[PDB]
């Protein structure tokens, strides 16, 4: 008999797998703050690692990566990549983006306009998206984007826009990918098999970067703030067989080979590069966690990271799957009780 | 912390202190006529802390013997070690105390007790330091429960700083001698709880259940329970008796065991329960922890361990017994309270009681012993609402409100107990 | 990475290396502390001993 | 030449210098009577073994050292064993009731009994020094003698001998081994009393020793002995330089100079490799690399925390055997390429090396191979404060029930203390997290 703790519960995810894990008759659940179980479902903010593996006679599990953050928040991941060798500033599938504090609270404000400025002078495109880790503001002149930072509190990122996105048709419509991406005690990297398109369901418009609802394709700012939410597909959420199909159709590509390809190889890329930071494998105690990449495709089919978040949910349809998934491979792994959904990422170029 | 006094009182007292006495005689190779006998020196290492030596390498019992008749002191003295005891140690009266709690308390042990503790003062003075006093008594008769906590009294106020330690044995219906130890038993257990550190309770009724249901005895005897009361005794006092670590003197086991003054009445149990198969540690680890194994009538799943003390005895894996005391606190983490950190502490001793290879003793402070407190007071009310018997105490100068203010402090004791399971 | 501060004996040798630049109480308090304490213990005492006394 | 007077307090500390100064006697080739055939001064001397050795006429190497135990048991036999002859009987201190795991006995009660013969006692031996820099403190967190005598010794070793250092040898208190629930709140309490009186306290976790000697040592169910050889090998690789000739951490001075910037953030993680059993029928020797790679896994840590989420401070590392410079910093630099190893932005990030050629010693019949390099790494890093997190949240657990405090007010403590003590520890905690730690449905 198995003991686990539940600190979050405001999350769709470990609320499944927590009921998966009674269902197996194999689980007790304990009150949140016994000390003597196998398996933490931690809180968000602030989980006590230095409290987990000192417990004699208890192999100890957690749903977190401590230090997995640097790759979740939006400043601490722009900071990664330009400083981590293996990513570099020669990254080719990161948005250009600098970190700015408002003027209230280093800071890159200042090398920022330098690149902005041979792009007023070069004629190319220059419109940029300014974000947060709600609060977003896409414009094509610097000034209006550093007075806003300055008007909130906290450090914003300004991100070069993509303006040449793949536009679904029928629409002429923006979307984004979400990738869902299992990290197990050993730090294989499991891609999950489904992924999902956040459509927008508002025609695409070069013009008014001002009426975020055919720019941001966020299901929530979908669901309110536009006119034909579910009109393509149930909830703006378009998945691999119907995505893939649509390519086969429009452009003579599959998925694997115009997007997926990238897609891996960015994933492997990043967790790659920080797993000497966060690795567990000679810890006394031992995480695993679970990822959301989110992706854009711009027309040429080239792929880029937009983010990493450190607490995703799924989509509707798949919470059963994914999560039955993170109870296989993530922990009874660990625990042994009484067609794999995912793909393993792993690559050994010799050189 | 080396000497401890011993003291029994009464007829139940008195026949288990005996029996106990018997029993540790034998583990530290002392025979009837105090002279030692041993292999091992485990053995002697610690044998000062209950023997004092004599010329000729005599041992004699640190141990003063109580009683308002002569009837079993006689029995006693003429008993299996009865020579072993320090003949000027034997104080005793000639009237008895009629099972009335009044007796023992206030009239003809007033007379006696004097007496007791000039024994008791004669036995301190030899001790280079003295931990404290064990008092073996019954609750439900008159001297032992009267006279037993008047001594408690007397002896706290001349050393206020030594340790108070006893065994009480609880009466039960089932095992019952007169109708009027619940009032015995009420009374005695308000002085308990105000004075001493560490109260091992024994109730009649477990005994008797356990030589019924579990050693196929028909019809159980004292003897048969005085058995089942020695080798806890023994067990209990091991990590006292023998080289180690973990509550090795009395002070010691208070802190570890004693999160609040008043709530220091603890469950024991005894492994295997007394056959030639061999016993393994996670079956030592099972059965000690078991409902049926416990001497306090009380379902240790109706509450919360606040902190227990595991010894086991026998050459046996260290590493096994860690894993298996690891297991059952980790599979049952319910039932000990969260915020007591590590509460269950384990000693070993390499030395087995006689007729075993392997033993094992648990010392359990749980709430649930608040069932034994209610059972008395149900017993207790449902004579005192009609005032059943009580002329047997006015008619030693107790006045009613002394009954009310014993009740009332037994009840509060026992919303205390409530108070931490719910905590 | 540069080393310096070497320095040999016929026992060892000692030196550092740099990888990058930077980017009471009186014996009178004590005394009256521990007397304090004392006078705490003597005080429970004595409510012991006057509460036995009744 | 100037001298170290060793100070051992309760059972912890006074079998852990019974480990330590039979090792150093190994190591300078002192005999159990006290001689020492290779000193060729009779009866005087100034050479580096002096700091901890005094010279009789005779020719007898006497350390410069107090025990201190609230009750005989122990410390008798010190007196009854192998090194009776070493240790002169007025450097052997015992009372006959102990503290019973309880700070408050053993800081008011027991201790205002005992504090003076000890201090006595102490004077005695630094009236034989021509130089004292002060003094090595051995102890438990968790016993009543070891928390509470020691706090108050420390106290009174601040008003007698103001300007001299004080470090500490701590054993931080694990349920595997530990002998009292209440070893939390005595622990607070005496890092709260002793924390502005040391200069410099080197912490060993029980629980880190014990895995270490089952994980390498392949003992099933260590005992003090274990722990206390492994201990002592530590130890001697931290005061190696105060004992031998060389140029790094030969003074008290030194080990706050180099470990220690901020006085409350006073300490150092300490990493041992190689620990290798000596029933391990065949062992190939480890590397520089291999061994300076081990100073920064946690499994070789005496606190098992994780040192790359939080920063270094200082760090300097001890090897005993056959390294030489270069190999050293080929190690480091290979290190630095495949960890995470980050200093606060105001300090260098760099080693303070030191070697000794002699590798260690190990006790005969002893669980420890002879190896043929090792090394100790001392490095001051936040994420120590893990142990102190783990100790707060038990002491918080019990604290808010008043669990066992009734033990230490009938002691004539007052509860204030308690909450004093723990707000103390809070602002710790703040200042490790204010040191390392920067600014941070989907
Ligand atoms: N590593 C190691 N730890 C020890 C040793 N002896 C005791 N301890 C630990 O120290 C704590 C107990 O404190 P002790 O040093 O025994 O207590 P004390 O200082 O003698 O104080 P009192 O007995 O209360 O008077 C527990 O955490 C023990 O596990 C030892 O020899 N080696
Ligand atoms: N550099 C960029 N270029 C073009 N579009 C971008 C962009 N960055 C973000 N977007 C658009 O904004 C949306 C992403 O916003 P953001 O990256 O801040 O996620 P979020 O934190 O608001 C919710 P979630 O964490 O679930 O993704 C995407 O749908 C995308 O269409
Ligand atoms: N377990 C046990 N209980 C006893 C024994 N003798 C008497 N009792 C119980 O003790 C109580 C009677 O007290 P007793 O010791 O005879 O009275 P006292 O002589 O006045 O102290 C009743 O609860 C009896 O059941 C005995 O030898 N063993
Ligand atoms: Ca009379
Ligand atoms: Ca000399
Ligand atoms: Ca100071
Ligand atoms: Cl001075
Ligand atoms: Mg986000
Ligand atoms: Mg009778
Ligand atoms: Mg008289
Ligand atoms: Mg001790």
């Amino acid at each position: 008999m198995y003991t686990f703790v539940v600190r979050d519960e405001n999350s769709s995810v470990y609320a499944e797998v927590s009921r998966l894990l009674l269902a197996t008759g194999q689980w007790k659940r304990l009150r949140k703050d016994n000390p003597r179980f196998n398996l933490m479902l931690g809180e968000r903010n602030r989980l006590p690692f230095g409290r987990l593996g000192h417990e004699p006679g208890l192999v100890q599990l957690v749903n977190y990566y401590r230090g997995a953050d640097k790759l979740c928040r939006k400043a601490s991941l722009v900071k990664l990549i330009k400083t981590s060798p293996e990513l570099s500033e020669s990254c080719t599938w990161f948005p250009e983006s600098y970190v700015i504090y408002p003027t209230n609270l280093t800071d890159e404000r200042e090398v920022f306009l330098a690149a902005y400025n041979r792009r007023r002078e070069g004629r190319e495109g220059n419109v940029w998206i300014a974000k947060s880790s709600e609060g977003i503001l896409i414009s094509s002149e610097a000034s209006e984007l550093l007075d806003f930072i300055d008007e909130q509190g906290q450090v914003h990122v300004i991100q070069k826009y993509l303006e040449k996105p793949l536009l679904l048709e029928p629409g002429h419509r923006k979307f984004d990918i979400r990738s869902w991406v299992l990290v197990d005690h050993l730090y294989n990297i499991y891609l999950y098999r489904e992924g999902v398109l956040r459509t927008s369901s508002e025609p695409y418009n070069s013009a008014n970067f001002q009426d975020k609802t055919c720019h941001l394709t966020n299901h929530c700012i979908q669901k309110e703030y536009s006119k034909n939410y579910g009109r393509y597909e149930e909830g703006n959420e378009m998945f691999f067989e119907e995505f893939n199909q649509y390519l086969m159709d429009a452009l003579n590509t599959t998925l694997e080979n115009s997007i997926l390809l990238q897609i891996k190889h960015i994933i492997r890329s990043c967790l790659m590069c920080i797993e000497p930071a966060i690795s567990t494998k000679h810890l006394h105690y031992q995480s695993f966690q679970l990822f959301g990449f989110d992706f854009m495709v711009d027309e040429e089919l080239k792929v880029w990271l937009i983010e990493v978040n450190g607490a995703p949910a799924c989509a509707q349809k798949l919470y059963a799957e994914l999560c039955q998934g993170i109870v296989d491979v993530a922990i009874s792994s660990v625990f042994p009780l009484a067609t794999s959904i995912f793909i393993k990422l792993h690559h050994h170029h010799h050189h | 912390m080396r000497e401890i006094v011993h003291i029994q009182a009464g007829q139940c007292g008195n026949q288990i202190g005996a029996k106990f006495w018997e029993v540790i005689s034998d583990e530290h190779g002392i025979d009837p006529t105090g002279s030692y006998h041993g292999d091992s020196d485990l053995q002697l290492e610690r044998i000062n802390v209950y023997y004092n030596e004599a010329t000729g390498n005599k041992y004699v019992p640190r141990a003063i013997l109580v009683d308002l008749e002569p009837g079993t002191m006689d029995s006693v003295r003429s008993g299996p070690f009865g020579q072993i005891f320090r003949p000027d140690n034997f104080v005793f009266g000639q009237s008895g105390a009629g099972n009335n709690w009044a007796k023992g308390h206030y009239t003809e042990g007033a007379e006696l007790v004097d007496s007791v503790l000039d024994v008791v003062r004669k036995e301190s003075e030899s001790c280079d330091c003295l931990q404290g006093f064990q008092l073996t008594h019954s609750l439900g008769g008159g001297t032992g429960s009267g006279m037993g906590t008047l001594l408690i009294s007397k002896i706290r106020e001349e050393y206020p700083d030594r340790i108070m330690n006893t065994f009480s044995v609880m009466p039960s219906p089932k095992v019952s001698d007169t109708v009027v130890e619940p009032y015995n038993a009420t009374l005695s257990v308000h002085q308990l709880v105000e004075n001493t550190d560490e109260t091992y309770c024994i109730d009649n009724e477990a005994l008797y259940d356990i030589c019924f249901r579990t050693l196929k005895l028909t019809t159980p005897t004292y003897g048969d329970l005085n058995h089942l009361v020695s080798a806890t005794m023994s067990g209990v006092t091991t990590c006292l008796r023998f080289p180690g670590q973990l509550n090795a003197d009395l002070r010691k086991l208070a802190v570890n065991m004693v999160p609040f003054p008043r709530l220091h009445f603890f469950m024991p149990g005894f492994a295997p329960l007394t056959q030639y198969r061999a016993l393994t540690v996670p079956e030592l680890t099972q059965q000690m922890f078991d409902s049926k194994n416990m001497m306090a009538a009380c379902d240790p799943r109706h509450g919360r361990y606040l902190t227990v003390a595991a010894i086991f005895r026998g050459r046996m894996s260290m590493k096994e017994v860690d894993e298996q005391m690891l297991n059952v606190q980790n599979k049952n983490s319910s039932y000990f309270v969260e915020w007591i950190p590590n509460n269950v502490k384990t000693a070993v001793c390499d030395i087995p009681p006689r007729g075993l290879k392997m033993s094992a003793t648990f010392i359990g402070n749980s709430t649930a012993i608040q069932e034994l407190f209610k059972r008395i007071s149900e017993q207790f009310t449902a004579m005192f609402r009609r005032k059943a018997f009580l002329h047997w105490y006015t008619g030693e100068g107790m006045d009613e409100m002394e009954f009310t203010e014993a009740e009332s402090n037994m009840n509060d004791l026992v919303s205390e107990y409530q108070q931490y399971q719910d905590a | 990475m540069e080393v310096i501060e070497l320095n040999k004996c016929t026992s060892g040798q000692s030196f550092e290396v740099i990888l990058k630049p930077p980017s009471d109480p009186s014996l009178e308090e004590i005394q009256k502390k521990l007397e304090a304490a004392e006078e705490r213990r003597k005080y429970q005492e004595a409510e012991l001993l006057k509460h036995l006394a009744e | 030449m100037r001298e170290c007077i060793s100070i051992h307090v309760g059972q912890a500390g006074v079998q852990i210098g019974n480990a330590c100064w039979e090792l150093y006697c190994l190591e300078h080739g002192i005999q159990p009577d006290g001689q020492m055939p290779s000193d060729k001064t009779i009866g005087g001397g100034d050479d580096s073994f002096n700091t901890f050795f005094s010279e009789t006429g005779a020719g007898k190497h006497v350390p410069r050292a107090v025990f201190v135990d609230l009750e005989p048991t122990v410390i008798d036999e010190v007196r009854t064993g192998t090194y009776r002859q070493l240790f002169h009987p007025e450097q052997l201190i015992t009372g006959k009731e102990d503290a019973a795991n309880n700070y408050a006995r053993g800081h008011y009660t027991i201790g205002k009994e005992i504090i003076d013969l000890v201090l006595d006692r102490i004077r005695k031996l630094a009236d034989q020094c021509t130089g004292l820099q002060g003094f090595l403190v051995f102890h438990s967190f968790g016993g009543g003698t070891g928390s509470g005598f020691t706090s108050l010794l420390m106290e009174r070793l601040s008003v007698d001998y103001g300007k001299k250092s004080k470090l500490e040898f701590s054993i931080y208190p694990a349920p595997q081994v530990s002998t009292a629930v209440v070893e939390p709140y005595n622990s607070i309490l005496t890092t709260h009393t002793t924390l502005e009186h040391s200069d410099c306290a080197f912490m060993v976790d029980n629980e880190a020793i014990y895995d270490i000697c089952r994980r390498n040592l392949d003992i099933e169910r260590p005992t003090y002995t274990n722990l206390n050889r492994l201990i002592s090998q530590i130890v001697s690789s931290i005061t190696a330089s105060l004992r031998f000739d060389g140029a790094l951490n030969v003074d008290l001075t030194e080990f706050q100079t180099n470990l220690v910037p901020y006085p409350r953030i006073h300490f150092p993680l300490a990493t041992y490799a190689p620990v290798i059993s000596a029933e391990k029928a065949y062992h190939e020797q480890l590397s520089v690399a291999e061994i300076t790679n081990a100073c920064f896994e946690p499994a070789n840590q005496m606190v098992k925390c994780d040192p790359r989420h939080g920063k270094y401070m200082a760090c300097c590392l001890l090897y005993r055997g056959d390294v030489v410079p270069k190999d050293v910093n080929a190690a480091i630099a290979t290190i630095k390429t495949k960890r995470s190893i980050q200093f606060v932005d105001w300090c260098p990030t760099g080693f303070k090396v030191g070697i000794n050629y002699q590798p260690p010693t190990v006790v005969p019949g002893g669980d420890l191979a002879k190896v043929q390099r090792a090394v100790c790494m001392l490095s001051n890093t936040t994420a120590i404060a893990e142990a102190w997190a783990r100790l707060d949240h038990k002491f918080d657990l019990m604290y808010a029930k008043r669990a066992f405090v009734h033990w230490y007010v009938g002691e004539g403590m007052e509860e204030g203390e308690f909450s004093e003590a723990r707000e103390d520890m809070a602002a710790l905690e703040k200042d490790y997290e204010e040191v390392g730690v920067d600014s941070v449905e989907e």
